[PDB]
């Protein structure tokens, strides 16, 4: 599961947590199993406009 | 108000709706323990505090 | 109290059963001890619990 996402918002990226873009977009299930990788992207997908 | 004098306003006779709280985006930080944020419209309180 | 030996039967019986209800009073670390409530108050999650 490959999207972007603020750096702020990756907390509600795990199971039993909710939030705007948590639910609307990408809704992962309560039991999940696996893991979230997560890296920083500013400097590739980030401009000064 | 300052943390060592917090304001308490008691709320009562509301019918509130918790939508202008849970999908507003102002809000950084929204955290429940006691209850769920989407449940709470299908509640009713009474000695609600703030 | 000639007849105390089935009293004794018919008390000890309505005693237990009593005690088996009551515990239904007893939320045993939940938040509540009524079922209904945790379901209308929390998400699956927390309400697993």
């Amino acid at each position: 599961d490959s999207f972007v996402i603020r750096g702020d918002e990756v907390r509600q990226i795990a199971p039993g947590q909710t939030g705007t873009i948590a639910d609307y977009n990408y809704k992962l299930p309560d039991d999940f199993t696996g893991c979230v990788i997560a890296w920083n992207s500013n400097n590739l997908d980030s401009k000064v406009g | 108000a300052s943390v060592y004098a917090w304001n308490r306003k008691r709320i009562s006779n509301c019918v509130a709706d918790y939508s202008v709280l849970y999908n507003s985006a102002s809000f950084s930080t929204f955290k429940c323990y006691g209850v769920s944020p989407t449940k709470l419209n299908d509640l009713c309180f009474t000695n609600v505090y703030a | 109290s000639a007849l105390g030996k089935l009293q004794d039967v018919v008390n000890q019986n309505a005693q237990a059963l009593n005690t088996l209800v009551k515990q239904l009073s007893s939320n045993f670390g939940a938040i509540s001890s009524v079922l209904n409530d945790i379901l209308s108050r929390l998400d699956p999650p927390e309400a697993e619990v």
